[PDB]
RNA sequence: GCGAAACAGUACCGUGAGGGAAAGGUGAAAAGAACCCAGAGAUGGGAGUGAAAUAGAUUCUGAAACCAUAUGCCUACAACG
RNA sequence: UGAGUAACGCUUGGGAGUGAGAAUCUCCCAAACCGAUUGACUAAGGUUUCCUGGACCAGGGUCGUCCUUCCAGGGUUAGUC
C-alpha cells in the first residue's frame, strides 16, 4: 500500500535471459520483511498487471572487501521476480 | 559496424564482455 | 562579524609577497585560510588519469593555481582615502539600517 | 593508455602483516631413569 | 579423532545462548559484568 | 648434541672460507659472438656449424 | 664519481647474494654481463637488472664514456625480515625468518677512485684539527 | 600515563565463564616528484618543486648489539681467560 | 650462533601454446594409482570458500604467467523437497 517495499530494479544476465521468449520475468529488490501478497498488492497499485507468480530470494550478508584496513559486511537482500502474462511487456522506466 | 565497436570491452556493472545488450549501451556509460 | 569576506580587496603584511594585491574568491572560516587570486602561485605536477568521459584527455600541463594563506597573514584595503593604507576595522552598528559595518580605525572610512 | 584509479580506495600492494600468538602449549611426562 | 569441540547451532545457541543466559540470576550477574567490560560479542548469539 | 660454548664470528668465517664460488667457463659462438658456456649449444641453436634448434 | 643503482626488499638473502656479488666486484663491464649472464643461481638473473640499470644511468644521466666502467662495489646489505609461526610438533613452534637484501651496485672510470674516497676523510679530519687550533689562537687571544 | 593517544575491551585465545596486546611525529605549504633513461613492472638514476630530497610517503632526531666495504699494520712449525 | 644445517609431510614422460621470464600455467598424447573407492547424492558442520575476468604486495614449505589467496562483477526461484 505504501509502496516502500520496491526499493530498486536490478538487471543482469539471468534477469535479461528471463525478460526474452514471450513471458517477461522482472526482478527486482523488495523490503525484507515483506510478503509475496505485499509484492503482488504493490504491482497491483504501482504498475497495474496482476503478476502470474512470485518468487522470492533471500541473500545472506557476506564478508566483503576483506583485507582492507577496515573490513565490513554486506546487507541482506530480497529478490523478488514477478511474471507477466503471455503478451504484456511493460517498461520499469517511463510512467 | 558503430555498435560492434561500442561492445569491446566497457564493461557495465553486472555484466561481461562479449554478451554486451544488443540494443542497451548508452545508459550506464553514456 | 568577520574580518575577511569573500570579495573585499586585500594586501598580505608578511612573507615573501609583500604588498600582494588580490581579490578573495572564497573563504575556509574552519580552517582560518582565504584563497587570494594572484598570490603564492604553486604548479602541482599534474599526472595523466584516463577512467572516465572527461578523463579521456584531462588536459593537464603546469597549471599554476591559488594556495590558501592564514588569515592573520592578511590585511583589508583602503579605497575611499586619498592615501591608501592599511589598519584594522570596528564592528560598529549604524542606527540607521541596524546592520553592522566595519569601519577603520585609523580614519573614518566604511568597510 | 587508459591507467587511472579514480576511486576513493584503490591499491595493488594491500596492507597487512602477520602476527604471532607465541603458542607454546608443550609440556613431557616421566623417564625409565629413576635412581631411588 | 575426535576431539573436544564438535560444531552444533543448537546445542551452542541452548547452553551459552542470550535466553539461556536470561533464565537464572547467576547469567544475569554474567550479563552485566560483560556489559561493564563492554564486550562487543555479549553472548554467542551474535557472530 | 648442541653447543655449550659459542662459535665467534670469526671461525664461521674460517669455515666459509672453502664457500666461495667459481667462475663457469665461456666461449664465443662461430655465427653471433654472443658468450655461451662451453661444451653447450647456444642461444640460436648453433653447435658449431650444425643447425640445431630454431632461432630464439 | 662513482655511479650506483639501488633495490630494495630484494627477495634473494645477503648471505646467498654475497657469494654472487664477489664473482663480479673489479670486473669489466662485459665480462661482467657475460659472466653473470650464464651463472645458474637465482640470484644472478637479478643482479644483471641493476647492473643493467646502473650502465644505462651511468652512460645517460651522470655522462661517462662506458668503455671505461669496471664494477667498483657491488654488494647486499641486510633488508627487513618478516616473522611467521611455523607449525612443529607436539603443540610447539618456531619462527621462520625470511630474510631480505638492500642491493646496490656501484660503478666508476677512475681505477684510483679508493684515493679521493681517503682525500676526503682526509679533508674531513683536517676541519677539525683547524677547528681546535683557530680555537686556540682565539682562547689566548681574550 | 587508564588495559586502550590509532576504529581497544578491538585483533586474538577458550565450548563457556574468562584472559587480553602492539601500534603517534614528511614538509611552512603536497608544492607527493610532470618529463627522460634501464627494466615486464614495482623500482632505481637524472630532471623539477622545496631552504633542506641523505626532509620522498620505508616519511622528526637515529644509539648499540648485528651484517658488509676499504686506506694502514700483522698473520699459514703454531699450545693461546 | 647453531646454519645456509635438519627439513620441504605417499604420483611420471613428451609435444604445442601463452608469457619478459615455465620441471610447476593452458591444451593434447600417453603413464601410474583409486575403483565397497581418491567414484556419485546428501545430513551435520563450514559460511561465499560457488561462476566469470584480472593481479602476483602478502600466504602456497621450491617456482609460478597459477591458485580454495586478493580485486571487480555475478550466483541460491517451492501449494507438492
Ligand atoms: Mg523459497
Ligand atoms: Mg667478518
Ligand atoms: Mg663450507
Ligand atoms: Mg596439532
Ligand atoms: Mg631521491
Ligand atoms: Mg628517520
Ligand atoms: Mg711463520
Ligand atoms: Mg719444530
Ligand atoms: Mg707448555
Ligand atoms: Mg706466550
Ligand atoms: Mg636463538
Ligand atoms: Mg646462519
Ligand atoms: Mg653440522
Ligand atoms: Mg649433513
Ligand atoms: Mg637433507
Ligand atoms: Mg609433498
Ligand atoms: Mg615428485
Ligand atoms: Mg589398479
Ligand atoms: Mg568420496
Ligand atoms: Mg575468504
Ligand atoms: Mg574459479
Ligand atoms: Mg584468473
Ligand atoms: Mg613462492
Ligand atoms: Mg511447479
Ligand atoms: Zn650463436
Amino acid at each position: 500500500d505504501v509502496t516502500n517495499v520496491l526499493l530498486k530494479p536490478v538487471l543482469t544476465e539471468k534477469v535479461y535471459f528471463n525478460q526474452m521468449g514471450e513471458t517477461k520475468k522482472y526482478v527486482f529488490v523488495v523490503n525484507p520483511k515483506a510478503s509475496k501478497t505485499r509484492v503482488k498488492l504493490a504491482f497491483e497499485l504501482v504498475y497495474g498487471i496482476k503478476p502470474l507468480k512470485v518468487n522470492t530470494l533471500i541473500r545472506k550478508p557476506t564478508t566483503i572487501r576483506g583485507g582492507s584496513r577496515f573490513p565490513g559486511l554486506s546487507k541482506l537482500e530480497k529478490l523478488a521476480v514477478i511474471t507477466l502474462p503471455k503478451g504484456i511487456a511493460i517498461s520499469v522506466t517511463g510512467e | 559496424k558503430q555498435t560492434q565497436d561500442l561492445t569491446k570491452n566497457m564493461k557495465i556493472k553486472g555484466f561481461r564482455k562479449g554478451k554486451v545488450p544488443p540494443t542497451l549501451a548508452k545508459d550506464y556509460l553514456d | 562579524m568577520q574580518r575577511i569576506k569573500k570579495g573585499d580587496k586585500v594586501v598580505v603584511i608578511t612573507g615573501k609577497n609583500k604588498g600582494g594585491s588580490g581579490i578573495v574568491l572564497k573563504i575556509m572560516p574552519a580552517r582560518q585560510q582565504a584563497i587570494v587570486e594572484g598570490l603564492n602561485k604553486v604548479t602541482r605536477h599534474k599526472k595523466k588519469d584516463q577512467t572516465t568521459k572527461r578523463a579521456a584527455k584531462q588536459s593537464t600541463g603546469k597549471v599554476q593555481q591559488e594556495a590558501p594563506i592564514f588569515l592573520s597573514k592578511l590585511a583589508l584595503f583602503d579605497q575611499k582615502a586619498k592615501q591608501q593604507t592599511i589598519g584594522k576595522i570596528k564592528y560598529v552598528m549604524d542606527p540607521k539600517t541596524n546592520k553592522k559595518t566595519r569601519v577603520f580605525k585609523k580614519s573614518n572610512n566604511t568597510l | 593508455x587508459x591507467x587511472x584509479x579514480x576511486x576513493x580506495x584503490x591499491x595493488x600492494x594491500x596492507x597487512x602483516x602477520x602476527x604471532x600468538x607465541x603458542x607454546x602449549x608443550x609440556x613431557x611426562x616421566x623417564x625409565x631413569k629413576a635412581a631411588d | 579423532m575426535k576431539r573436544t569441540y564438535q560444531p552444533s547451532k543448537l546445542k551452542r545457541a541452548k547452553t551459552h545462548g542470550f535466553l539461556a543466559r536470561m533464565a537464572t540470576a547467576s547469567g544475569r550477574k554474567v550479563l552485566k559484568l560483560r556489559r561493564k567490560k563492554q564486550r562487543a560479542q555479549l553472548t554467542v548469539s551474535s557472530e | 648434541a648442541v653447543q655449550q660454548r659459542r662459535s665467534s664470528k670469526h671461525r664461521r668465517d674460517k669455515r666459509r672460507s672453502h664457500d666461495a664460488l667459481t667462475a663457469q667457463a665461456l666461449s664465443v659462438c662461430q655465427k653471433c659472438g654472443k658468450k655461451k658456456l662451453f661444451h653447450r649449444v647456444c642461444s640460436c641453436g648453433m653447435y658449431g656449424d650444425l643447425r640445431v634448434k630454431k632461432a630464439y | 664519481m662513482i655511479a650506483f643503482a639501488k633495490q630494495f626488499r630484494v627477495r634473494i638473502s645477503p648471505q646467498k647474494a654475497r657469494l654472487v656479488c664477489q664473482l663480479i666486484v673489479g670486473k669489466k663491464t662485459a665480462d661482467a654481463q657475460n659472466i653473470l649472464s650464464n651463472t645458474p643461481k637465482k640470484a644472478a638473473t637479478l643482479i644483471a637488472k641493476l647492473l643493467n640499470s646502473a650502465i644505462a644511468n651511468a652512460t645517460n644521466n651522470h655522462g661517462m664514456n662506458g668503455d671505461a666502467l669496471y664494477v667498483f662495489e657491488c654488494v647486499a646489505n641486510q633488508g627487513p625480515s618478516m616473522k611467521r609461526t611455523i607449525p612443529r610438533a607436539k603443540g610447539s613452534s618456531n619462527m621462520i625468518t625470511k630474510r631480505s637484501s638492500n642491493l646496490v651496485v656501484k660503478l666508476s672510470d677512475n681505477p684510483n677512485e679508493r684515493q679521493e674516497l681517503i682525500k676526503q676523510q682526509k679533508a674531513l679530519v683536517k676541519k677539525r684539527v683547524e677547528g681546535q687550533q683557530k680555537a686556540k689562537m682565539a682562547r689566548q687571544k681574550a
